RNA sequence: GAAGAUGAUCAGAUACCGUCGUAGUCUUAACCAUAAACUAUGCCGACUAGGGAUCGGGUGGUGUUUUUCUUAUGACCCACUCGGCACCUUACGAGAAAUCAAAGUCUUUGGGUUCUGGGGGGAGUAUGGUCGCAAGGCUGAAACUUAAAGGAAUUGACGGAA
């Protein structure tokens, strides 16, 4: 089966940026996947990305900067519980000065300093640094 | 950004089209050169001349960026060509090597024909390959005169052409000459086909 | 007895090259070993370990001796160098020099805010050679280098004052480990931070610009 | 590559199973189990042993070294249990009686 | 196909080869060619893989075989396209 | 990087490649400046003045590294005709 | 031991386990695969005695026809002999027919 | 087996290189400039370097060698370059008519050019290889 | 042709070689349930680099030939297409290395799952279970012992290998 969409399309991100592509065409296209595209983008890791109506499920083409260098997806998704999270960032990302742990939570998907600035936590999904 | 001035002359494309610099490649094609222009039936391909035109000025450019002229280090191994490249080299003083290429030459400070250019140029990468492979060790651009088999690894502005040899890639090395004397020289005009003339280079009747 | 072949090297000769830096920045090849000599002053030399090497003979055994060095400073420059030869102060100064040609800058970076001057590495990064894994996790201030000795030796030769490791595999190949470190350290310079995203002008190198000056009359 | 262990948000009981399962390949963990010390081992799973000397046995060297040993045959006083015990630096035989 | 692709749009050329499905949108290359029989003057609209031994409306004249996959239109019989 | 109030640390600050982004290595051996002369009006390459292009060596390495060239070309205006947006 | 081939038996590939031949030297159980497979190809006649069979004989131009023996060879008979001849481990990835 | 020594022949070599005017064919004549040039310790091995450039002499009279095309030679070469036997005519005109080019090099050239010389063939693919 | 007869050879040789040749081999009705049952590579999924072929489907070719005149099947040629039993380079990906286009996208560690292993031996044994007509199978110890056991390759030395 496609378990995981959103892990599958972030591995594909990765082999792209890894070969050296200005750009990635994914399948599935979800929710949460597009939400990660923005978060992303905020940041600034990525390009313009587009959504094709595939009149069906989705069918996403996301434009690689080369500033991408890992777009990890964490397995199950974990429950944080705030003080956790900084530990999560300490496992995953270089240096405690930059990248991110974009996290679903009540709020809205988003990165763990956001998150720590709402003062709202939840589910991990991925990272990028 | 561009003069709008060189768009391949007509002459020049006769030239080219008589040398059958164009009607090489065969059967056999590369994934990474869209150099085509529509597939000739059955054992061909014919090559978008355009293009390759566009190609050589660029190389022609690069190479006159180089500011030290005696530095653009020209290569052939494979027989049809070095006449023609010898005859490059003597026009623009840019010590060649025709024939056996030394291994260690861009690398190894001691060999005798120790190089250091600033700038290679190749005919075949498939058989010159020794010689890319030589250049990507030490941090040198590489210009080469690809047929649409010919690997491309550690190549830069690969003047498409054809490769089954004979006429063609003389013709080639000819026109990158003029190309170069027409960026910065003694030429000050893309008319005129002057005193100098494509059969001085070509292989020679052994 | 100087004398120089590379037209870098000439270059350097003349006194058109300031310093490695732009050497670094135009990725420039330094066959020749004096270049380096010149440009730091301060390389403390420093040998790791000898192991004697036999291959076998009809007759006996041919014993040489894989001498490894680390050379550095404190700037951020660090060369590893092996060498085999048989005699042994002779392989020594090989390794040494081959050290010296290697010489490879390190981005040192910030434990956690920017205060003072940076004595860490900047990223969590990790090298690799044969069976050892070499991961240098930046520190924080004085917690010095946590490392296997000849990984701490290499770290303060560099000038990293502080750092975290996680030497894994079979550390005790301890060339392996060394070369697995070097790597490591490499990779600093090469991972890209936000701090890099802006873009830069590429500047014409000293060989472009100073080519009368090279190559030979 | 999954890689082998269920990665689950809900596989921890499956989990924990394997790993005690894994746990009877560990030696010394099966040991701290099993109480090999406390049904074997001469001593009671213990530091030391009193015992009384039955007799002054030289015992010949495995290898490389050759020479004879001077070891005791002791017979342990709390278990009953009989074993050799060597006898360290010069004489000391003697001295043991 | 390699670096910058440029994805959204390629060329149609590209598009036919490849599967119907492994393009951008799914969108299927069989057509509903409208075949005349030879005998009554009446329009069938025959999808062109019928899988059926396609009659007329009524009369038992058989317009098309279904071969696996692109009917033989059986004997002398014409049509139009779509 | 920038330590308390700018103060720019860390030099050999890099070349970072054309195509690709990628930072350019201090021992980068295979990774190349490609020089592109400045054209003029009837012949002419104006002495002294580039478009210079940095490649880095995994580009090379591959054999997509004349492409990609091609392509940063004909985005700045030293080509036309030759590297199509679509293939 | 690591692999001296990729193929080994060779053909027996996506093909379980096959049918065997018998050897024609030792009579070994080969499979047909693991098998050097040499096509004997000979005139009925000996080279020399051509000559004598046509000097004898009745008829123009003749049958002189030719017998075929597919021979099937034990590896290892094969090679005290027979075409197999022991390669280097670089000249062992080529599987172009000899000579010619 | 009278295998000219290696030494020798280098120094041959040497003597070509520097002097091949004042190197007449003839043996003795060719040994006296030897003697008169480089510094050989032994008689022999004079006569053996003297005989090896009297060969050399003889086989250059029959056409030139490899590691023997010092100054003189490359003159010889040169020259020849320069003023080749062709070419007559241009050459690689417009000789013959006007161009048997195929349909698609003509197709080519009126994409690219606006008004050129054409023989537009049928262009026969050809069966079999 | 295990068993067994028997003829040589060697210090000997119920061993090859040799000659013979019950059981089987083969089959039919029951079992057994093991193998270097080996691709010594679990399955499902996704993505990353070129190339030709090759089998089975299916498209297009005023292509060629069949020839019963247009044919229409058939059979190729060529291009693409999806599909299983299959080479070259660099590897930036790997890997201890042989090598690997997967054995890659892993200290830049997390797609989804099952199963197995934890120095060597003692030991696939002891024991109990269980499964069998049995032979055996599945299941499965410890005491005690020991500093190596392995793997891969490198140079040698050697080989009734070439
Ligand atoms: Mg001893
Ligand atoms: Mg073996
Ligand atoms: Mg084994
Ligand atoms: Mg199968
Ligand atoms: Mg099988
Ligand atoms: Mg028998
Ligand atoms: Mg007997
Ligand atoms: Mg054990
Ligand atoms: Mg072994
Ligand atoms: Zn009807
Ligand atoms: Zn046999």
């Amino acid at each position: 089966t496609r378990t995981s969409v959103l892990a599958d399309a972030l591995n594909a991100i990765n082999n792209a940026e890894k070969t050296g592509k200005r750009q990635v065409l994914i399948r599935p296209s979800s929710k949460v996947i597009i939400k990660f595209l923005q978060v992303m983008q905020k940041h600034g890791y990525i390009g313009e990305f587009e959504y094709i109506d595939d009149h069906r499920s989705g069918k996403i083409v996301v434009q690689l900067n080369g500033r991408l260098n890992k777009c990890g997806v964490i397995s199950p998704r974990f429950n944080v519980k705030i003080a956790d999270v900084e530990k999560w960032t300490a496992n995953l990302l270089p240096a405690r000065q930059f990248g991110y742990v974009i996290l679903t939570t009540s709020a809205g998907i988003m990165d763990h300093e956001e998150a720590h600035r709402k003062h709202v936590s939840g589910k991990i999904l991925g990272f990028v640094y | 950004s561009l003069p709008s001035t060189f768009d391949l002359t007509s002459e020049d494309a006769q030239l080219l089209l008589a040398a059958r610099v164009h009607l090489g490649a065969k059967n056999v094609q590369v994934h990474q050169e869209p150099y085509v222009y529509k597939a000739r039936p059955d054992g061909v391909n014919v090559i978008n001349v355009g293009k390759t035109w566009e190609k050589i000025v660029l190389a022609a450019r690069i190479i006159a960026a180089i500011p030290n002229p005696e530095d653009v280090v020209a290569i052939s191994s494979r027989t049809y060509g070095q006449r023609a490249v010898l005859k490059y080299a003597a026009h623009t003083g840019a010590t060649p090597i025709a024939g056996r290429f030394t291994p260690g030459s861009f690398t190894n400070y001691i060999t005798r024909s120790f190089k250091e250019p600033r700038l290679v140029i190749v005919t075949d990468p498939r058989s010159d390959a020794q010689a890319i492979k030589e250049s990507s060790y030490v941090n040198i651009p590489v210009i080469a005169l690809t047929d649409l088999d010919s690997p491309s690894e550690y190549v830069d502005v690969a003047i498409p052409c054809n490769n089954r040899g004979k006429h063609s890639i003389g013709l080639i090395w000819y026109l990158l000459a003029r190309e170069v004397l027409r960026l910065r020289g003694a030429l000050p005009d893309r008319t005129q086909p002057w005193a100098i003339m494509p059969d001085l280079y070509f292989y020679r009747n052994p | 007895g100087w004398v120089p072949v590379t037209k870098l090297g000439r270059l350097v000769k003349a006194g058109k090259i300031s310093s490695i830096e732009e050497i670094f920045l135009h990725s420039l090849p330094v066959k020749e070993f004096q270049i380096i000599d010149q440009l730091l002053p301060n390389l403390k030399d420093e040998v790791m370990n000898i192991k004697p090497v036999q291959k076998q003979t009809r007759a006996g055994q041919r014993t040489r001796f894989k001498a490894v060095v680390v050379v550095g400073d404190s700037n951020g420059h660090v060369g590893l160098g092996i060498k085999t030869a048989k005699e042994v102060a002779g392989a020594i100064r090989a390794g040494i020099i081959i050290a010296k040609l290697s010489v490879i800058p390190i981005r040192r970076g910030y434990w956690g805010t920017n205060l003072g001057q940076p004595h860490s590495l900047a990223t969590k990064t990790s090298g690799k050679c044969g069976s050892v894994s070499v991961r240098l996790i930046p520190a924080p201030r004085g917690s010095g280098i946590v490392a296997s000795p000849a990984v701490k030796k290499l770290m303060q030769l560099a000038g990293v004052e502080d750092v975290y490791t996680s030497s894994t595999g079979s550390t005790r190949t301890l060339e392996n480990t060394l070369k697995a470190a070097f790597v490591a350290i490499g990779n600093t310079y090469g991972f890209l931070t936000p701090n890099l995203w802006e873009v830069q002008a590429l500047t014409p190198s000293p060989m472009d610009v100073y080519a009368d000056y090279a190559t030979a009359s | 590559m999954g890689k082998g262990k269920p990665r689950g948000l809900n596989s921890a009981r499956k989990l924990r199973v394997h790993r005690r399962n894994n746990r009877w390949a560990e030696t010394t963990y099966k040991k701290r189990l099993l109480g090999t010390a406390f049904k074997s081992s001469p001593f009671g799973g213990s530091s030391h042993a009193k015992g009384i000397v039955l007799e002054k046995i030289g015992i010949e060297s495995k290898q490389p070294n050759s020479a004879i040993r001077k070891c005791v045959r002791v017979q342990l006083i709390k278990n009953g249990k009989k074993v050799t015990a060597f006898v360290p630096n010069d004489g000391c035989l003697n001295f043991v009686d | 196909m390699v670096l910058v692709q440029d994805l959204l749009h390629p060329t149609a050329a590209s598009e036919a080869r490849k599967h119907k499905l492994k393009t951008l949108v799914q969108s299927p290359r069989s057509h509903f060619l409208d075949v005349k029989c030879p005998g009554c003057l009446n329009i069938t609209t025959v999808f062109s893989h019928a899988q059926t031994a396609v009659t007329c409306e009524s009369c038992s004249t058989v317009l098309c075989t279904p071969t696996g996959g692109k009917a033989k239109l059986s004997e002398g019989t014409s049509f139009r396209r779509k | 990087m920038e330590n308390d109030k700018g103060q720019l640390v860390e030099l050999y600050v890099p070349r970072k490649c054309s195509a690709t982004n990628r930072i350019i290595k201090a021992k980068d051996h295979s990774s190349v400046q490609i020089n592109i002369a400045q054209v003029d009006e009837e012949g002419r390459a104006i002495p002294g003045e580039y478009v210079t292009y940095a490649l880095s060596g995994y580009i090379r390495a591959r054999g997509e590294a004349d492409d990609s060239l091609n392509r940063l070309a004909q985005q700045d205006g030293l080509l036309k005709n030759v590297w199509s947006y679509s293939r | 031991m690591p692999k001296k081939r990729a193929s080994n038996g060779r053909n027996k590939k996506g093909r379980g386990h096959v049918k065997p031949v018998r050897c024609v030297n030792c009579s070994r159980s080969v499979p047909k695969d693991k098998a050097i497979k040499r096509m004997a190809i000979r005139n009925i006649v000996e080279a020399a005695a051509i000559r004598d069979l046509s000097e004898a004989s009745v008829y123009a131009e003749y049958a002189l026809p030719k017998t075929y023996n597919k021979l099937h060879y034990c590896i290892s008979c094969a090679i005290h002999a027979r075409i197999v001849r022991v390669r280097s481990r670089t000249d062992r990835r080529i599987r172009a027919p000899p000579q010619r | 087996g009278r295998v000219r020594t290696k030494t020798v022949k280098r120094a041959s070599k040497a003597l070509i290189e520097k002097y091949y005017p004042k190197l007449t064919m003839d043996f003795q004549t060719n040994k006296r400039l030897c003697d008169e040039i480089a510094t050989i310790q032994s008689k022999r091995l004079r006569n053996k370097i003297a005989g090896y450039t009297t060969h050399l002499m003889k086989r250059i009279q029959k056409g030139p060698v490899r590691g023997i095309s010092f100054k003189l030679q490359e003159e010889e070469r040169e020259r020849k370059d320069q003023y080749v036997p062709d070419v007559s005519a241009l050459d690689l005109s417009h000789s013959n008519d006007v161009l048997n080019v195929d349909t698609q090099t003509a197709e080519l050239v009126n994409s690219l050019g606006l008004k050129l010389p054409l023989s537009v063939s049928s262009v026969s693919a050809v069966r079999d290889r």
